[PDB]
Parts: C-alpha cells; sequence; structure tokens
C-alpha cells in the first residue's frame, strides 16, 4: 500500500492513467467479489 | 591558382548537410521516442519538433544563403 500510494502520487494525468487504475466513466457493467464461508453454522454472517 | 569560390561554396554547403542534418536526426528520433512513449502529448511535441527542425533548417539555409553569395 505505501508502495503503490508513492507511485499513484508519482504519476497525474497519465494516458488514460494507467489500465487498471484508469477512471473509466460511463460505467456499465460491474464484477463484485463475494467471499462467504464453505460451511454453515455460522449464524446472521452467510445472511448478512 | 584557380577559383576558390568553388571550393568555399563546396565547404559551405557540405558542412551545413553536416550539421544540421545530424541535429534533424537526434530531433526526429527524441519526438518519435516521446511520441512513443505518451501519445496523448503528441501534437505539443510534434510542434516543438518542427520548431526545432525550423531552426536547424535555417541553418543550413544560412549557408546556402552565403553559399549564392559566394556563387555570384
Amino acid at each position: 500500500r505505501e508502495v503503490m500510494a508513492n507511485l499513484t502520487a508519482r504519476v497525474v494525468g497519465a494516458a488514460r492513467r494507467g489500465t487498471l487504475l484508469e477512471k473509466r466513466e460511463t460505467v456499465k457493467s460491474v464484477a463484485l467479489l463475494v467471499v462467504t464461508p464453505d460451511r454453515g453454522l455460522c449464524g446472521s454472517l452467510v445472511a448478512n | 591558382m584557380e577559383g576558390l569560390n568553388l571550393v568555399a561554396t563546396a565547404l559551405a554547403v557540405g558542412l551545413g548537410a553536416i550539421g544540421p542534418g545530424v541535429g534533424i536526426g537526434i530531433i526526429v528520433s527524441g519526438a518519435v521516442q516521446a511520441i512513443g512513449r505518451n501519445p496523448e502529448i503528441e501534437n505539443r511535441v510534434v510542434t516543438y519538433m518542427f520548431i526545432g527542425i525550423a531552426f536547424t533548417e535555417a541553418l543550413a539555409i544560412f549557408g546556402l544563403v552565403i553559399a549564392f553569395l559566394i556563387g555570384f
């Protein structure tokens, strides 16, 4: 995180601001990574 | 002795070819590299690129000009 903070503070206004750092406007598709337990008996955690 | 004006014109035009030629080569190489790195600014740099060539061209033209001043 510290190295990434230094690198992001270094680069400003680049060509489409990198690739993974690109603030791509007109958002049309969002992918979600949800992490859940493999087994039950957790309580309200999986439901929450 | 023969006419030294021919030798003068030849030397002037040849050196005006040597100097601005290498200058233009370096300018074009640098501009091409910069365009290949950051294309999003290319117009700005290419404008500056032409400016540099202009000055080099002027120097070469200067030699040619004085070459004509020796030619006739």
